[PDB]
């Protein structure tokens, strides 16, 4: 089984910064891609950023230059720095991950994230 | 004696009497069979010119005073100028040159409407796509129109049987060529028993080098096959040789087993 | 046979009919030949789908004289054909001699051959057809559905026939979002689908290409596949070009065929099917998600 | 107490066919990957065919297309249909069952002789 744990989300005045962290746990044999999604109350999901295997980063046009994603395969973690925050970023952030489980089963999972306002 | 002379009233021409063949190059072209495109009053001297300009037609005399029309009799369109496209229905020959636009000395030659569904284009596109003239869009669309078996005439269906056999004999020598790859793609899209069996035959008749380069997912090594038993999921789900492989070069068993993978959600 | 007396008497019924009373030497040639001369300006039909003005176009007469009795706006749909052979008085060009009672066709042939008073000709015979297009801008006005005032049914039928395709292939490449262009695309002909495949290869992000993919699938799906391929090769930075063109060097074919199930974003109903190949979209129904 | 008795083997000329059967009594197919192994005199054993809990089948490349592994859930019996049998296929063919995730539940069964004489 694969489990995702988010942390680092909190309340911040408009214009500040905040770093999110996403850790994977359980029977995991492969971690291919890991991205970040964002959902607002009453609004649908919205992709924010993605990092492939090998550190390559792809940002969404909504947060280009503002946000910065990075990975750490020595600890199976993904960090997301958020600078120049805006009141429209008030929404819950999740991390999505694709790969293989310990029993060599395909997984595309998404863990319950923390609240960011 | 004294005849009561009276001149007739001044005549008023109609739309028909004011038609000019030198202006109807966009009216006569999309004309179909058994359609009388009234070209209007035509002098006897210009009959030869209008007959040599529109050879696919017949100059039918409809009314008095030179009132004529053009009746379509044939579709004189060569295969290279009617098969390698899907938008062109006619062209113009001038000084041994094919043009899309019109010239007053050029000669109209039109294509059969939906000629690809008539099978007349199969022999030309079989050789035009097999070679360095392979256009991905045109040839893929031609393979699609080939698998469109319900929209073809009886001539189209028999030519389609012949084309199926010819493509089978061709792709058994080598399937890495782009035309055979698209043929396998469309055979997958068809998703019938005959199509799956044909895919399997085409891929099994391949050479050892081709199997080693492309079919490492269908033909695993003994170590990987031994390892695949230690897990409940099918091999193709976790096999790196199946994770990144050309899906058109997989056996139907592998292609189906790739969909039986359970994704953890 | 020389002419001695000749007069004209009015008609007993129609005001257009009269009687040429001719008395020659040799009393056998005297006749009251009935003849008609047209004066109406037709905006209706004498016979169903037919117009026969009482007028005998003599051989060599201007064609316009057959149509001097038709309202122009009403004549735009009528053509002139070959009519019944008739005889006319040479001194009254256009009169229509009637073969009544003692005036037989043999008698009038004898008059024509021995008097130089009668000329043979053809009866004005108009037949109802459709409008006659002659200008190259007329077919554009009719096919674009911009001015359907005087347009034949072959060039104004919501693209049921293969007449407007040659024009629409260039008309809609410049204006893809036109409603009439989408109606023409819904005819599912090779020129229209090829034109819109060339359109969506450059501008796939538009919604008319969503409509295009909705129209062409599942029978004619290859146009959409080629358009998506060209668009995602040209526009590789587009997010929607994620499942069909994976941006990772030599692994773009990462989610082809059943592998589409390996990424839940590619199977969401919230994502438009335009961004997936047909072989990808069909696999979505068979994704085992646990 | 677990029964994996292979049967159906015999002597066939090249090109002939044989349907080997293995009826399980103590193992449900819905929980086990069922494999057909063979071992030839002088060499070690090798996987011939396999089928997961679902109908997903996999074959050795040497016998791919010639052998077909089948499964009857109502009868709980796994079959191996061997067409175009070659002299290279002469061996003892036996049944094998691996539990889905218990791993240590690997059960083998008695084999059956298959001989091809050129």
């Amino acid at each position: 089984e694969v489990q995702l744990v988010e942390s680092g989300g909190g309340l911040v005045q408009a214009g500040g910064s905040l770093r999110l962290s996403c850790v994977a746990s359980g029977s995991i044999f492969m971690i291919d891609d890991m991205g970040w999604y964002r959902r607002a109350p009453g609004n649908e999901r919205e992709w924010v950023a993605t990092t492939h295997s090998g550190g390559s980063t792809v940002y969404a046009d909504s947060v280009k230059g503002r946000f910065t994603i990075s990975r750490d395969n020595a600890k199976n973690t993904v960090y997301l720095q958020m600078n120049s925050l805006k009141p429209e970023d008030t929404a819950v952030y999740y991390c999505n991950a694709q790969g293989l489980t310990g029993s060599r089963q395909r997984y595309d999972v998404l863990g319950q994230g923390t609240q960011v306002t | 004696v004294e005849l009561p002379k009276r001149d007739p009233p001044p005549g008023v021409p109609t739309d028909e009497m004011l038609l000019n063949v030198d202006k109807m190059h966009d009216v006569i072209a999309p004309a179909k069979l058994l359609e009388y495109v009234h070209i209007g009053p035509l002098a006897k001297d210009k009959e030869d010119k209008v007959k040599k300009r529109y050879p696919e037609f017949r100059l039918v005399n409809t009314g008095p005073g030179g009132l004529s029309a053009l009746l379509r009799q044939s579709y004189a369109g060569t295969a290279p100028n009617c098969c390698r496209t899907f938008q062109r229905t006619h062209y113009w020959k001038k000084d041994g040159k094919i043009s899309d636009k019109y010239e007053e000395g050029a000669v109209l030659e039109s294509c059969w409407p939906d000629v690809h569904d008539t099978g007349k284009c199969d022999v030309d596109l079989f050789d035009w796509c097999q070679g360095d003239t392979f256009d991905r869009n045109i040839c893929h669309q031609w393979i699609g129109s080939a698998f469109n078996r319900a929209d073809r005439t009886v001539e189209g269906q028999q030519s389609l049987i012949n084309l199926y056999n010819k493509m089978q004999t061709l792709c058994s020598k080598d399937a890495s060529v782009p035309i055979c790859e698209s043929f396998l793609h469309h055979l997958r899209a068809h998703n019938t028993e005959d199509s799956k069996e044909m895919i399997d035959y085409i891929l099994r008749q391949q050479s050892a080098d081709f199997k080693q380069k492309y079919m490492r997912c269908s033909y695993p090594t003994r170590d990987k096959l031994e390892e695949s038993l230690k897990y409940a999921e099918p091999r193709e789900c976790w096999d790196p040789e199946c994770s990144n492989a050309n899906v058109n070069f997989l056996l139907t068993r592998n292609y189906n087993n790739l969909g039986l993978c359970n994704i953890v959600r | 046979v020389t002419l001695n007396r000749i007069k004209i008497a009015p008609g007993i019924a129609d005001i257009r009919d009269k009687y040429m009373e001719l008395g020659f030497n040799y009393p056998e040639y005297n006749r009251a030949v009935k003849f008609a001369e047209e004066s109406y300006t037709y905006y209706y039909e004498t016979s169903p789908g037919e117009i026969k003005p009482k007028f005998c176009l003599i051989d060599g007469m201007s064609i316009d004289h057959c149509s001097s009795f038709i309202v122009p706006e009403f004549a735009k749909q009528y053509v002139l054909i070959h009519g019944e052979p008739c005889s006319s008085f040479k001194f009254r060009p256009g009169s229509l001699i009637y073969y009544q009672n003692e005036v037989t066709p043999e008698y009038i042939k004898d008059l024509k051959h021995a008097t130089d008073y009668i000329a043979s000709g053809q009866r004005c015979h108009f037949i109802k057809k459709d409008y006659l297009l002659g200008d190259s801008d007329s077919v554009a006005k009719c096919c674009s559905k911009t001015n359907t005032k005087h347009c034949p049914k072959i060039f104004n039928n919501n693209y049921k026939t293969e007449h407007c395709d040659d024009f629409m292939t260039g008309f809609c490449r410049n204006d893809p979002g036109n409603p009439n262009c989408l109606e023409w695309l819904r005819a599912k002909r090779k020129p229209a689908m090829s034109t819109y495949s060339d359109i969506c290869s450059k501008h796939m992000d538009a919604r008319y290409c969503s409509e295009f993919i909705r129209i062409i699938r599942p029978d004619y799906f290859t146009f959409g596949d080629t358009a998506l391929y060209v668009f995602c090769n040209d526009h590789k930075g587009n997010r929607n070009c994620w499942c069909a063109n994976y941006p990772k060097s030599n692994s773009g074919d990462k989610y082809l065929g059943p592998r589409v199930c390996w990424l839940h974003e590619c199977t969401d109903e919230s994502r438009d099917r335009k961004w997936l190949y047909y072989n990808q979209d069909v696999q979505r129904t068979r994704c085992k998600y646990v | 107490e677990v029964q994996l008795q292979a049967s159906g083997g015999g002597l066939v000329q090249p090109g002939g066919s044989l349907r080997l059967s293995c009826a399980a009594s103590g193992i449900v197919f819905s929980n086990n990957r069922m494999s057909w192994y063979r071992q030839a005199p002088g060499k070690q054993r090798e996987v011939v065919a396999t089928i997961t809990s679902g109908g997903a089948t996999d074959y050795q490349d040497s016998v791919e297309g010639r052998f077909t592994i089948s499964r009857d859930m109502a009868k709980n019996t796994v079959y191996l249909q061997m067409n175009s049998l070659k002299p290279e296929d002469t061996a003892v063919y036996f049944c094998n069952a691996r539990r889905d995730n218990f791993a240590t539940a690997i059960y083998w069964g008695q084999g059956t002789q298959v001989t091809v004489s050129s």
